[PDB]
This record gives C-alpha cells, structure tokens and sequence, in this order.
C-alpha cells in the first residue's frame, strides 16, 4: 500500500523531535562544537 | 553474443543522452602490430570488411592511423586535417588516406610519429578504435637510421598496453621467428591466450634452415587456442593492387610442406582467427552496466515517499532503468 | 574615406598578385559575442550580404568559423576541406559547417576550439576576417559538461583579446541593456571602446521603458566609434528563416519615423553601420604601407649578382611601388 508507505515518512519524524526534548530537560542534550549546555549556564 | 550486443550498445547511449549525463561504455580498442612490411594493413582491413588501408612497397605503415568508427546512417569518411571534405566513393577514400602518408614521409622508406585522424561512419559498426602501426625492425633498411628500431617500437607500445586490446599479432619472416615482435607483445598482455592467437605470416619467405618447431606445435608453451598461421599478400601482390579475396588463395600452398604446421592444418587460416576475437569484446561492455542501474533506483525512492512534487525525476529515471535491464539479461 | 577604402584595397592586392608575393594588408578581424538568442550570426552575415551562417536557439555553433571574405564576381562559397566542390546553395553551405564539426567533436553535441575554414566570395566585400562564435548557454546538451557556458566563454576570449579585434557586442532588446552578457565582456577587456562598436538590435520589440536616443548621439556611455542602431531578426524570425531584404527594409524605415531619432536619421541603418566597421579598417591599412615597399626592393639584388636567370622578378617589383603611392595620397 502507498497509504502505508506515506504513513512511514511523516509519522517517523514527529517522534524524533519529542525524544530530544527529554534530553533538553535533563542537562544531557547534544550541543554545538564549543557551546555550553543550558543547565550549566544557569548555574 | 556479439550479434545481440551490437544493437543494444547503441540503444544504451540514447537512454544516457536523455539523463543528460556524460556516460559512455568506452568500447575497448583493437590494435594491429607487426614487423616492417608484415601485411599488417591487410589483416586489419580484412576484419573490417573494406579496402581503406594504404599498402605499398618497402615500408607500408608509415604513420599511425587512429580510426574511430561511428554509427551513422550515411557511408563516408572525413579527416581531422581536412575539415569538411566530401568524397562518397570508397575507392577514393583509400586513395586519399594513402596520399596523406606520402605527404610527410615520401615513398623512400619513411617514418613519422604524427597520427592521421580518420572518422569512418557506417550503420553496421561498433564505436571502436583501431590502430595501424609502423613496423618494428631489427636492422636498418633504405635510409633509416641505426636506431630505427627504438623510434618505431615506442610509438606502438602506447596502444597495445591498453586493457582489452585484441592484438593482431603479425610476425615477419625476414626477422628471426623466436625474436618475434608480434609474439612478444601478445604474450605480455594476455599470457593464457583467451584473446591472443599467435599468427606467423609471410611463411613462404622464411630464411632456409630456421623454424620455431616446439612453440608452433603448441607443446613448448601450450596455449588454449594454440597458433593459427596465415600467408598474406606478398610484395608482388601489394604492387599490383591484388584484391582481398585473392590473398587467401596463396596461403594454402605453403602450409602443406612446413613440418611444424601440417598436423594442425585444420586450425589454420585468416577466417578462423576472426571467430575467436569477437567473443572477448562483448564481456567488457556488460560489466559496467550494473553499477549505473543501482544509482538510478536510489534517486527515485526519496522523493516518492514524501510526495517532493519534483515528479519529473520519476519519468526520466524509469526510462534509463528499462534499457539497462534488457542488456543485462542479454 | 568610405569611397576610398573599398577600391584601394583591391588595387593594392592585385598588383601584389602579379609579383607572386604573399603581401596582404592584414585587415583586423571582427568577432561577434553575446548570450544565446542575441542575434550574433545575423549581425555579421547581414554585413556580408548573404544568409550562410548557422543561426540559433539551443547550442548550434559548436566550433568557431574563421571566414575570409574575398572580392570576386560570382557569389558562392567553398570549404578548404572540400577541394573542388562549388556550392551554389547557401543553405547547403550552412549545413556543411554543422557536418564538418561532427567530424572532429563526434555527433553527440561536442565542441572544439579548432576553427573550420570557409571562404565566401562576393563583390561587396573587402578582404577581411570575420568570426562567428558559439553563444553563451544555460543548460548542457549531449555530452557537454555542466560548465559548458564557461568553456564557450573561453573560446571567444582567445579571439577578442587579439589586438585590433572589433567586438560586435550584440544585445537582445527583450532583456535590459545592463544585464547584457555581450556588454559585460566587452566592458571588461576594452572598457573605453577603442575597438568596441556597440550594436543594439530588435528596436521594434524593445520592452517599454528603454530607448537608444542618448546612446546613438554618444552621450549615455560614450564609445570612441559610437553606437549604430539596428533592427535585426528576432528569435521567432530566425526560426522562420526571414530573409535579408525583409529585415533590412523594416530596419531602415524604423529610424525615419521614430520621434527620438529622425533628425539623426542620416547616420542610421545598414549604410552607416557599414561605414563604421570599414572606418576602423582604413586606419590600420595606411600605417602598414611602408613596410611592404621595402621588402620588394631587397629581393631583386640577391639573385641578379649570383646569375638565377629569374629576371621576371625585376619587372614585377617596379609595378608594385606605383600602387602603394596612390593609397597613401588617398
């Protein structure tokens, strides 16, 4: 099915964004080459 | 396999054109080599099926001729150095090619490293590259310098090392048979003889008292395809404009007496050499085709699942894949 | 000086002919450059007075064509590479140029910087050298690389850098004059216009909001020899094979009715444009005249003292000197 095919692309993307949010809340997020994580700058 | 390959190769180029990619099969070239006066031009033109190679007295191949064959509807020829020139008479074509060689070297033992460039269009040919090369020697003749051997030798070596070069190995009787220019080059590139046929020409002129007997019996150094001999046009023959069919007739006479070849008589002649060479050529073409096919599959997929609205790809790619498939199945 | 230029050039060459010496004025060459669909071929060939150059949409001219114009009674052309063939059909001439390109570049849209040599004889020309060049493009075709545009740019740069090359900077009226590909290049190499003659075509189709009034009075962006206005064939026209007489007639008429140009009407058209290009030639011609005179005197002396029995030289030389004087006086 082409309906199934179409479901894979959109449905997969939306979750991945949310998972990174979880990292952001815990001072674990992936950060740029010489940036500092949000949690440390607050301290 | 040669018969089915020919049309498919032209079709494949057309599909490529549509993609707007510079993608070619790069058909392997075939080069004819041999001592001075060997009959080199005779051998080559017999394969092509036409009289177009200059032949003469003394030194015959006096300049290399790099001919590229081009599939086209009309039958004619054109020189790189003669922009725009129209013949239409193939006997005239032969004459013109010959004339250009005389232009630089004369007919007094010659030599020049500068290639003559010729495009021969025909609708029944492969886009191939064939090369007529100056005859290598061991001793100077006429006004050639003492180091004639070294100038000529280098020149032809640049063509025959090219991977997949069917070697028309012609070997002159007026040089020692074990010192064969043809057999040396042929053995260097393709030792097992899948596409090398050792050919000893001009057998009727060999000096009394010499022979290569063990080698020529296919025992000394056994080759799968062995050796096939031929007797090509003699000096009288070239002088007269003796035509193609005629030359083959002289061959028969010699072979019945020579001790080293009578037991292998049924595996002799020009015609038998023809059959073998064609088979190897086909292999190269096919090998390159899988790689392209795969690339095309990958490109299409991406846009389709996200349908990018760049639907133009879909149609272009589909076309290419069909052509590729048919060649792959044979 | 317009009346003096044509006949004096033929007269001087004719005297030279009798001596049998290679003595020419070496009239500077003119090369036409511009984006695709500028009208490049049209401008040049209209000066010559014949339809014989391949003209455009897509990539057409794939090799430069170096044409030498020859004063002669009959109107026809023949190519150096086609000895003996006399074309009487100029459409056939056009076609032949295309075919000749295939010979060297192959038949999948290839290009080569090597010129095809053609001589077009007519009685309405100076013995000059004109050059038709490939247009600038946006998309590749056949086996042309992705950077085809820049390669073609290079090709014309080798002609336009040549000292004394009148650049016919051709610009289509359906694009703004500032965005002209032709004008960009011209301004890069010869910004002040010591050898640039600005030619603006398609006066009847120009987008509203542009005009040539300042340009032709040498006011907006001054050039040494100024600007000559023209109304040439459009892309639609070239496709339809609109002939010379028709284009020329509507062009001249245009300038007489336009409010912005009528008082300057007498320095407009084919007649004036012709005048301008010839005018540049005239300056070079005169300056070169001392050099030849001297050569002729010297030659005589040598052979006579070593008496070659070539006393014919003696008489020939005397003749040349008279002709030279008349050109110097004007």
């Amino acid at each position: 099915e082409d309906e199934n095919e179409k479901m894979f692309f959109l449905i997969d993307k939306v979750n991945a964004f949310n998972q990174d949010i979880t990292a952001l809340m815990q001072g674990e997020e992936t950060v740029g080459e010489e940036d500092i994580r949000l949690f440390t700058r607050l301290r | 396999s040669m018969e089915d390959l020919i049309p498919l190769v032209n079709r494949l180029q057309d599909a490529f054109s549509a993609i707007g990619q510079n993608a070619d099969l790069d058909l392997p070239q075939i080069a004819v080599v041999g001592g001075q006066s060997a009959g080199k031009s005779s051998v080559l033109e017999n394969f092509v099926g036409r009289d177009f190679l200059p032949r003469g007295s003394g030194i015959v191949t006096r300049r290399p001729l790099v001919l590229q064959l081009v599939n086209a509807t009309t039958e004619y020829a054109e020189f790189l150095h003669c922009k725009g020139k129209k013949f239409t008479d193939f006997e005239e074509v032969r004459l013109e090619i010959e004339a250009e060689t005389d232009r630089v070297t004369g007919t007094n033992k010659g030599i020049s490293p500068v290639p003559i460039n010729l495009r021969v269009y025909s609708p029944h040919v492969l886009n191939l590259t064939l090369v007529d090369l100056p005859g290598m020697t061991k001793v100077p003749v006429g006004d050639q310098p003492p180091d004639i051997e070294f100038q000529i030798r280098d020149m032809l070596m640049q063509f025959v090392t090219k991977e997949n070069c069917l070697i028309l190995a012609v070997s002159p009787a007026n040089s020692d048979l074990a010192n064969s220019d043809a057999l040396k080059v042929a053995k260097e590139v393709d030792p097992q003889g899948q596409r090398t046929i050792g050919v000893i020409t001009k057998l009727d002129l060999m000096d009394e008292g010499t022979d290569a007997r063990d080698v020529l019996e296919n025992k000394l150094l056994p080759l799968r395809r062995g050796y096939i001999g031929v007797v090509n046009r003699s000096q009288k023959d070239i002088d007269g404009k003796k035509d193609i069919t005629a030359a083959l007739a002289a061959e028969r006479k010699f072979f019945l007496s020579h001790p080293s070849y009578r037991h292998l008589a049924d595996r002799m002649g020009t015609p038998y050499l023809q059959k073998v060479l064609n088979q190897q050529l086909t292999n190269h073409i096919r090998d390159t085709l899988p790689g392209l096919r795969n690339k095309l599959q990958s490109q299409l997929l991406s846009i389709e699942k996200e349908v990018d609205e760049m639907l133009r790809m879909y149609h272009a790619l589909k076309e290419a894949l069909s052509i590729i498939g048919n060649i792959n199945t044979t």
